[PDB]
This record gives C-alpha cells, structure tokens and sequence, in this order.
C-alpha cells in the first residue's frame, strides 16, 4: 500500500521583538519643528519630567548633563530622561557656567537646570534671547546681573507655574526647591 | 463602580463594562473583572507575568 | 520479518505492527519531508497527528493481506 | 564532556565547544557550559518554559 500525501501539521509563531521610537527631544520639538502643546499638556510633560528627576534624587543620582535635548517623547507623550542627546552654558547655573569650584553638583544644580527648562516649555523660546553673546551669557549670568525674562511667559501660565519657574532658576542654591516640593506643586497646579 | 476601577488602575477615563460575582462551593470568592475603554498600548508587549487580576485573600495581597 | 505471519495468517500481530509500521513511516517520511535526521523527531509530533481527522490506517489492515 | 552532556541533555550528537571553569571569594562556584551544535528545533519558542541552566548546591538540584 503507497506513500500517501500527509496535509503537514503546521505551527504557528506569534512570537514579538520590541520595537522603539527615536522621537524628537524635547529641544527639537520646541524650537526646531516648533510644534505646539495645550497648557494642560505641557504641564503633563513637566510632571513626568518632575517624576522622573525626583526618582534619580532618590537614588543619589545627580543628573547634572540636564537638557531639553536630553529629554525625549515618545508615544502618549511619555517622557524619558536620559544621557541619549549654544547648550554647552545655557542650561548650567550660575556657579557652574562659571567653574566657581571643583564640579559643584548638587540636586539644586538639577533644579537649576529644571527650572530653565520649565521656562522654554512656557515661553516657547529660550532664556535671555534678545542677546546671544557668549562672554556676555558667562558675565551677566554668572555675576547676577539678569533672569530670565518671565514677562516672556504664556498669558495661560498658571501664576502658580510662573512662580515655579521662578523659584526653580532663583540664584541661591539654598534658595530654590527640591524635586518633592517641586512635584507636589505641580500636582496641586495641575488639578 | 467608576471610582473603585480609576483609583484601582490609575485610569483617567471610566470603564467599558464590569462583571460582578460571587462563586459559592467549597470554594469561596468575590471577584471583580473590568473592561477597559481603549486598549493599553503596551498590551502585548512587556512579556514579563502581569494579566492584572490580583488575588487576594481574606483582603491581604 | 513479518513474511512468516502473511504464510501463518497471523491477523491479529499483521494488525498491531501496522501500527508500528505506520509510524516508523510517518517519523522517516517526515524527516525526509522537512530534510531533517528521525532521531530529531518528538512524542509532540506524534500528538499532532492525533489533531482533527487522525490516522490512514484502515488502508494498511488490507496492506497485510495486499502486500503478499 | 561528550558523554556527560548527552547525559545532562539528552541530544543525541556532541556539543560544538564546552567550557569549564570556576570562580573564589564570598560567592564560589564551579559551572560547565556547553554549546550545541543544532538550534533546537523549537529554541525561540514562546510557549515553552526553558530547562537550559540548572543550579545545585552542595551538589542538590
């Protein structure tokens, strides 16, 4: 009797490998493609961003390379903080941009950095940008002979966010909030 | 039933649908089982043993 | 081997080792089928032959008798 | 080696290349690594629970 036809007996993979997006920076997506957020939202990015920096803190972890190009989104505006990105001075604070001491790190130093990044998210446009002098950014920042300007802020910037943004860039160290302040007040500014 | 299904996932939205019930036997539980308005987007892909039904007994995890 | 059981009619052991016969068929036509080695064949396989509408071997019962 | 490894893993041909080796201190331990030389037919399966490495101590599973 004969070689009969067998219909196989087949398998089925459903197995996945993930895949991921380099989306824009937050950088990119603010002054390069200069797309546009609800306040609403813009507060959700800086929340997340908030969360984020409070949770490396709490780990001992100081960010310090802390820019805009730094942080990414990705999809439902999730945001990640890393490593992974003029900007060599604009984001530092004032004793840093200086080399007033020996790498003076500090969580206030994040702050510093979060707060001028508070500030972009809530003009659209970066700090101190009526002037574009590189000795003169090292002078006027580093002796204290300017803010940025906040009467560049959003008209829908809660007052709440407008004194976060700055309390957050204030030019004492000792002046300005720690991240669990800084998320609890921008939970209680956001609902 | 919306409050209870938004504190217990941290949703932002209401559910779809929830069954209620009780088994009676020599078995005894309640259970709850939501449906979520819109699909996480992650659903299938953070392989690592999470269908988010947690048990509990006698209200302890 | 089985040559004194069609001259002896032995039925009933032509009829169990068409089973065995059968297997030794699919597991050898199987590995000549995918180009693999019959020792990389697996009890799962044979499992999935037990799936949906099953075996052929009401065929080979006549074999015993069909092959002579 | 080969006689150990069809023992510890049932294939029937030889591994491809083994290695041996151990490691002192607080943590110590020895371990034998072997690979094969096939793919297991169903090596990326999803379904399957792998039995690959096994850990002993004094020489218990």
């Amino acid at each position: 009797n004969i070689l009969l036809f067998m219909g196989y007996m087949t398998k089925d993979n459903l197995a996945i490998v993930t895949q991921w997006c380099e989306g824009s920076s937050l950088y990119k997506h603010l002054h390069v493609q200069e797309t546009k957020f609800q306040m609403f939202q813009l507060i959700d990015i800086a929340r997340q961003t908030a969360q984020g920096m409070d949770y490396l803190h709490a780990k001992n972890i100081i960010h310090r390379d802390m820019k805009s190009n730094n942080i990414f989104l990705h999809e439902g505006l999730t945001v990640k903080i890393g490593d992974f990105g003029t900007g060599s001075v604009l984001w530092m604070a004032p004793e840093v941009i200086r080399m007033q001491d020996n790498n003076p790190f500090s969580f206030q130093s994040d702050v510093y950095s979060y707060g001028i990044v508070l500030y972009e998210l809530m003009t659209g446009e970066l700090p101190y940008s009526h002037i574009n002098n590189r000795d003169q950014i090292i002078f006027m920042v580093g002796r204290g002979y300017a803010s940025p300007d906040l009467s560049k802020l959003y008209k829908n910037c809660p007052k709440a966010m407008k004194r976060l943004v700055a309390d957050c860039v204030k030019k004492v160290k000792e002046e300005r909030p720690l991240f669990p302040q800084i998320l609890s007040s921008i939970e209680l500014l956001q609902h | 039933y919306g409050e209870f299904y938004k504190s217990l996932t941290n949703d932002w939205e209401d559910h779809l649908a929830v069954k209620h019930f009780s088994v009676e036997g020599q078995l005894e539980f309640r259970a709850l089982l939501f449906i979520p308005r819109r699909a996480p987007f992650d659903l299938f892909e953070n392989k690592k043993k999470k269908n988010n039904i947690k048990l509990y007994v006698r209200r302890v995890f | 081997w089985c040559i004194d059981l069609e001259v002896e009619e032995k039925c009933a052991l032509m009829e169990q080792v068409a089973h065995q016969t059968i297997v030794m068929q699919f597991i050898l036509e199987l590995a000549k089928s995918l180009k693999v080695d019959p020792r990389a064949c697996f009890r799962q396989f044979f499992t999935k032959i037990k799936t949906a509408d099953r075996q052929y071997m009401e065929g080979f019962n006549d074999e015993l008798e069909a092959f002579k």
